[PDB]
């Protein structure tokens, strides 16, 4: 029964049982919430006092009736929020007063169409439009966006799209990201043509497009401003692939694709017309799968169909996917790839042993197999010393049996992630090589190693009583060591650590005992700027650069 | 993995 | 047992020093080359010599007139040709395998070895009847070795195999598997062989060799080590013991080798209880899964075992089949193992231990129709309850079930097989309890051991009439008397029901953030 509200102006009557808009609004507020209320009904005069409010927030309450004229007064509003709430049905006069507004979410409500009326075309400051519902959406005509040039985000939710009216999209002359919500293909063919030369990014949402046709378009030769483009919950068959393959003739300039929580009923079985396969993808760098269900992952086929089409991309992301060996041939193929990532997956030395062969990834610098089933370092070091061109190894997340005393590793290798690995002790198997090393979240009690070239050395959440001698990285640039068993660190350490320009000791069982906390408490103070993390005193909770002792 | 059918 | 171990002591004599009543002596990897009477003559008491890895030529055994006690001699590893026609009486054990013995040293006194029961030999040639002499005595292994054996002119040698508990046969390691000797045998409990590499062009040189060892009286097991083989070969080897009365069939570090495609085969009337296959090497990339993964599937035996692999998956039998039994241990298998199977309804224990397993909701649904489960071990995978889609389809039979050693979160409870007697929880990342800990009413065992919990909802441990045993220990809880009253109150009504990281009565085995107390010292009044 009551509405807050703070300084700035920033009203708060969130979930407090309304049935109506809060009696006496004030033009000092500048943010009304009123979110999931039983606010039924807005009236003529309900907002006529604060008309100094720059948002109003009303998602999710219960609106199914607004008066023409309820936002007439608001004209300084640009954020408003009316998604999740029963309006049946626009009106195309609650926006013709707000020509300040910036952003306007109608998302969430049961209405058939945007009704008989442009909503738009008087508001010359807008940049973000949501529209559209799962399960009533249906038409989309071509008053729908008039008078609306440019967006930095469009997102039509249009699930149950019964009817696209032809060119509905297209007088938009630019669109920053536009977000598509298709249930199935019917429309996506005739829609992509409208937005060839508007879109910069195209997110396409729960699409089956499980029997896509691709063929030719009606549009002329129109250079597309496309660079992104992604798939997020889409169901997939090999034959999508073979199609939609077909769409990037229409987007040249094209640099980015995508596939999210994406369902592949398929086995890789994809034959890309040759004309696709001679494009090599044009001018796409990056390709990122993450999350593919793909029901019987194990059977998959060669991959080797589209082993030509991928010479030239240089950053691929699979992850999460089940991905348990890419074929040595398709590693000789991908000659011109930089960064892979591979995290989460089904890896393991004898697959990864095949994938890196001896003319594998010719040009990787980054390779990542966090999160697989890796259980020796000394064998994968040695099998990726195919990898000539690899200076920044990941793999971290692996529950790894102790490492020895001799192992070999790319010798560019300046790079090793080894976080969350399980280990207990360091040995000379980490190459002197290393500029960066990550050996946290572990059961290390002593990290005792000589490595010249290291500037980091990320080694938190550890157990870690004592601190590393200084002369074990004589050029060290930064040591992220807090979460740790640290007492007290000998007086005289950041000595020789004549580089050192950032550090972390925070959340730490330490000794703020006058007596012998003397260095630690000053060096702390001259060089506030080399630290993050306030180190916390034992029991006190005083924070270490402070008092001094006599 | 598995290779075609030929 | 009053021992003296010696070996790598880059030794060249009989230490003259040792103790006098010493009773087992190893010796074993040294330089020894000769072994003379006054070598051993005063270590009257020896029961146990042991001369593995030396360089001893000949071997008199009235060498050992003092030593009225020895019961076990090892010989093996040397380079021995000639031996005194008479080992003494008093041998229970006498390895004398891999040496470079011309035909097999047994002379016709080894008769009156009567306690032996350990026979160790190796030979270049074979005639039936060489193991003659021994053939009336109660043996339990002959361990006998071709590393020295070459073939010849054609002229098969023949070699009569005394009845034995266990015949151990071992090969030369470094070639294609080249026996011709037919060896029969009548009693026999377990045949095994090591070092078998295979193509498909002696594949039946093994077949035939191993047919006279398999005849049947009763049954046997078989036990094969280091086997690298084609996989037309293995599924011909499967096929070839199919009709033979092998109870259990044992395969150590196989190596799949050249290609794999698929394989005729049909499983028929088996003797086999058990095929266990363990550590598998495999140097096949690119093949069907399914020529390899139906072989196994397909299989009308009621124990599978299939561990310590590259494997992915394992194919759900095509037919009703008999598995009520199944172990794949350390694979690579995946939640998707088995989905929506309908044809393992007599399978009573399955063991998915050290894979995969990412999504614990996807693993219940495997169990939906697997009408015989009461063992279910999904533990050491990657296992957590955090699916969108949480809904629960348990199989209503599961009795114990391990859930140890994954990233399970707390929700876990939301979702548990009815009638449950065992829950191991331990080494998870529990503190999210929910109020469905007590709609779940017949636990007798329980571990939620080394977890993240600080306290636990007041009035679970209530309904859980049936609980007996439970893990407590290495969890951080949260000590402040407004709280943890519950707690301490219950371990103590029930001091013998907890118990600790051993297995034995432990209400100490709880502790606190902070101080380290025993949660059950604590009084909050
Ligand atoms: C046999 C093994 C081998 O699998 C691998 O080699 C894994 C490496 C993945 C290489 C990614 C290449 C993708 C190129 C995309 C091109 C964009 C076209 C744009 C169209 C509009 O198989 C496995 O181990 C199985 C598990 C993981 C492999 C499955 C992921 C590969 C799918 C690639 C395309 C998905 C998009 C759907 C198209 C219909
Ligand atoms: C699993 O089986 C394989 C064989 O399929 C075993 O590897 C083999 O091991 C033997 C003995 O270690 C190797 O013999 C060696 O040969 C070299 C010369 O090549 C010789 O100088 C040595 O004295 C020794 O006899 C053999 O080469 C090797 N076979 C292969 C194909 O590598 C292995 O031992 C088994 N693994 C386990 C877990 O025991
Ligand atoms: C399910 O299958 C697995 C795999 O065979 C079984 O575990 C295996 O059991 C044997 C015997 O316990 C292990 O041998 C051990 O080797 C060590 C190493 O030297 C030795 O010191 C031990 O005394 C023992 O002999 C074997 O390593 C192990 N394999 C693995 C990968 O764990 C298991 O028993 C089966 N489970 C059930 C319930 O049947
Ligand atoms: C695999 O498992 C599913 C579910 O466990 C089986 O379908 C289920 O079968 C039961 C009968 O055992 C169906 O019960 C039906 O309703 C009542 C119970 O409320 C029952 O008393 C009636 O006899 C009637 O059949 C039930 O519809 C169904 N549960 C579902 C669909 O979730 C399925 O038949 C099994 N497939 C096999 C046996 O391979
Ligand atoms: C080295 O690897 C670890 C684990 O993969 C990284 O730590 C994680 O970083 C992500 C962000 O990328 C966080 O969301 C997680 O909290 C971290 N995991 C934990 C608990 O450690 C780490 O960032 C990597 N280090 C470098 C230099 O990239
Ligand atoms: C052959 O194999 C069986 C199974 O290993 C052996 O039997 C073992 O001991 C008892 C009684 O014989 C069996 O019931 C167990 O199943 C076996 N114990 C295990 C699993 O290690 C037997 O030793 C062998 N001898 C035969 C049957 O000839
Ligand atoms: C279920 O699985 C785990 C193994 O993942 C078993 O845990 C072992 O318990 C015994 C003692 O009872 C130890 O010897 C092993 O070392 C434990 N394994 C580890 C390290 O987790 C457990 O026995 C099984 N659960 C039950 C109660 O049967
Ligand atoms: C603004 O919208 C109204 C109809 O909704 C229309 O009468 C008016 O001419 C429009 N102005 C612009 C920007 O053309
Ligand atoms: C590394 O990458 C470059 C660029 O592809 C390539 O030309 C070269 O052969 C590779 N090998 C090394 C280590 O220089
Ligand atoms: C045979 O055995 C008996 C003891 O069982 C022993 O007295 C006798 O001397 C032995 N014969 C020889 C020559 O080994
Ligand atoms: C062993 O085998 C032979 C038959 O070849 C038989 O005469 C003898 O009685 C058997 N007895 C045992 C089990 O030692
Ligand atoms: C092998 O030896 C036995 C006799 O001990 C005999 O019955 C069998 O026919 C022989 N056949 C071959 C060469 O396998």
């Amino acid at each position: 029964e009551s509405l807050s509200c703070d300084a700035s102006g920033v009203c708060d009557g969130r979930s407090r049982s309304f049935t109506s808009i809060p009696s006496g609004l004030t033009a000092a507020m500048k943010s009304l919430d009123l979110s999931f209320n039983k606010i039924t009904y807005i009236g003529h005069g309900d907002l006529r006092a604060c008309a100094n409010l720059q948002v109003l927030i009303l998602k999710s309450s219960r609106i199914n009736t607004i008066e023409g004229d309820a936002f007439y007064s608001l004209g300084s509003l640009e954020h408003l929020d009316l998604s999740d709430n029963h309006l049946s049905s626009l009106s195309s006069s609650w926006f013709g007063p707000l020509s300040s507004l910036k952003y306007l979410n109608l998302m969430g409500n049961p209405y058939q169409t945007l009704g008989v009326t442009s909503l738009f075309p008087n508001l010359t400051n807008l940049q973000t439009l949501r529209i559209g519902n799962v399960e009533t959406f249906s038409e989309i005509r071509r008053i729908d966006f008039a008078g609306l040039t440019s967006l930095n985000e469009l997102e039509i939710k249009a699930l149950s799209l019964r009817n696209y009216q032809s060119q509905s999209l297209k007088s938009i002359r630019d669109i920053h990201h536009l977000t598509l919500h298709l249930s199935e293909s019917a429309f996506l063919l005739e829609i992509f043509a409208d937005i060839l030369s508007s879109v910069r990014y195209l997110e396409l949402r729960d699409t089956n497009l499980a029997r896509f046709q691709f063929s030719p378009l009606p549009v002329d030769e129109v250079s597309s401003p496309m660079k992104k483009l992604a798939f997020r919950g889409s169901v997939l068959t090999d034959e999508s692939f073979n199609e939609l393959l077909k769409l990037l003739r229409y987007i040249l300039e094209l640099s980015e694709v995508e596939f999210d929580d994406c369902t592949l009923n398929g086995l890789g079985d994809f034959n890309p017309s040759e004309s696709d396969v001679v494009s090599e993808l044009g001018k796409v760098e990056t390709v990122t799968i993450r999350r593919l269900h793909i029901p019987q992952f194990y059977l998959f086929y060669d991959l080797s169909t589209v082993y030509s089409l991928l010479e030239k991309v240089k950053r691929i992301t699979v992850e999460n996917s089940k991905v348990f060996l890419v074929p040595c041939s398709f590693s000789q193929h991908l000659k011109s790839l930089e960064f892979l990532d591979l995290s989460e997956n089904l890896m393991v030395e004898e697959y990864l042993k095949n994938s890196a062969c001896k003319g594998a990834w010719p040009s990787l610098q980054t390779l990542v197999l966090s999160q697989n089933h890796l259980r020796s370092m000394q064998k994968t070091g040695e099998i990726l010393l195919t990898l000539k061109n690899l200076t920044s190894l990941d793999i971290s997340r692996n529950t790894f049996h102790p490492m020895p005393d001799s192992c070999q590793w790319p010798e560019k290798m300046r790079f090793l992630n080894l976080s969350s690995t399980g280990i207990r002790v360091v040995k000379t198997c980490i190459p002197q090589t290393l500029e960066v090393l990550d050996v946290s979240n572990n059961n290390l009690d002593s990290f005792s190693l000589f490595l010249p070239r290291l500037q980091e050395l990320y080694i938190s959440r550890n157990k870690l009583k004592t601190l590393p001698d200084a002369s074990l990285f004589p050029v060290l640039l930064v040591m992220k060591i807090a979460s740790n068993q640290l007492k007290s660190v000998p007086d005289g350490i950041f000595d020789r650590l004549t580089s050192l320009q950032k550090i972390w000791l925070h959340t730490n069982p330490w000794d703020c005992s006058c007596p012998r906390i003397d260095y630690l408490s000053r060096w702390l103070n001259k060089n506030s700027q080399k630290e993050q993390g306030s180190a916390k005193c034992s029991g006190s909770g005083k924070p270490v650069r402070s008092i001094i002792c006599p | 993995c598995s290779k075609k059918k030929k | 047992e009053s021992m003296v171990d010696y070996s790598n002591r880059n030794l060249t004599h009989v230490p003259k020093d040792l103790p006098p009543r010493t009773k087992a002596l190893s010796l074993s990897q040294n330089s020894i080359s000769e072994l003379r009477m006054p070598d051993i003559s005063f270590l009257s008491e020896l029961r146990v010599l042991r001369l593995s890895h030396n360089r001893i030529r000949s071997l008199d055994f009235h060498v050992f007139l003092f030593n009225q006690d020895l019961e076990y001699l090892d010989v093996s590893h040397n380079r021995l040709q000639n031996i005194s026609c008479c080992p003494m009486a008093s041998l229970r054990h006498l390895d004398l395998s891999f040496n470079d013995f011309d035909v097999l040293p047994v002379c016709k006194e080894f008769g009156n070895l009567t306690k032996l029961t350990f026979l160790g030999l190796s030979a270049a040639k074979f005639r039936q009847l060489d193991l003659l002499p021994v053939a009336h005595l109660h043996l339990s292994c002959i361990l006998l070795d071709l590393v020295s054996y070459h073939i010849k002119g054609g002229e098969t040698e023949s070699l009569q195999i005394p009845n034995t508990t266990v015949l151990h046969l071992v090969f030369h390691p470094n070639s294609l598997f080249s026996v011709q000797v037919n060896m029969s045998v009548n009693a026999l409990g377990h045949l095994q062989l090591s070092n078998i590499k295979l193509n498909d062009e002696n594949c039946q040189r093994l077949m035939t060799f191993l047919s006279e060892l398999t005849r049947g009286p009763t049954l046997l097991n078989v036990t094969l080590q280091h086997i690298e083989t084609t996989w037309k070969c293995s599924v011909k080897l499967f096929q070839f013991f199919w009709p033979r009365p092998v109870e259990y069939l044992n395969i150590y570090n196989l190596t799949i080798t050249e290609r794999i495609d698929r394989e005729e085969f049909t499983y028929s009337e088996t003797a086999l209880k058990s095929l266990m296959i363990e550590h598998v090497k495999n140097q096949v990339f690119l093949f069907s899964k399914e020529a390899l993964y139906s072989v196994f599937a397909e299989m009308n035996i009621k124990m599978l075992s299939i561990s310590d692999t590259p494997f992915i998956h394992m194919v759900c039998p095509p037919s009703p089949s008999s598995f009520t039994f199944l172990n794949f241990t350390q694979n690579v298998f995946t939640d998707s193992v088995f989905q929506g199977c309908s044809t393992l309804k007599r399978l009573q224990t399955l063991i998915l231990q050290r894979n995969g397993l990412k999504n614990f909701f996807k693993v219940a649904l495997m169990t939906k129709n697997m009408s015989s489960l009461e063992t279910l071990d999904v533990s050491l995978n990657s296992l957590n309850s955090h699916a969108y889609d949480r809904t629960c389809a348990w199989a209503e039979s599961i009795l114990v079930l391990n859930l140890s050693s994954n990233m399970l979160t707390g929700s876990v409870f939301r979702c548990l097989p009815p009638k449950v007697k065992v829950l191991d929880l331990h080494n998870n990342r529990i503190m999210s309890i929910p109020k469905d800990v007590t709609h779940l009413q017949a636990l007798q065992e329980l571990n939620v051991a080394s977890n993240q919990l600080k306290s636990v909802p007041d009035g679970v441990f209530d309904r859980l009439t049936s609980l007996q045993y439970i893990w407590l220990h290495d969890n951080p809880w949260d000590c402040t008397c407004p709280g943890i009253r519950y707690l301490s109150e219950w371990i103590n009504k029930h001091s013998g029901v907890v118990r600790n990281s051993a297995g034995s009565v432990a209400p100490d085995s709880a502790k606190c953030s902070g101080s380290g107390k025993p949660v059950r010292s604590i009084i909050c009044p």
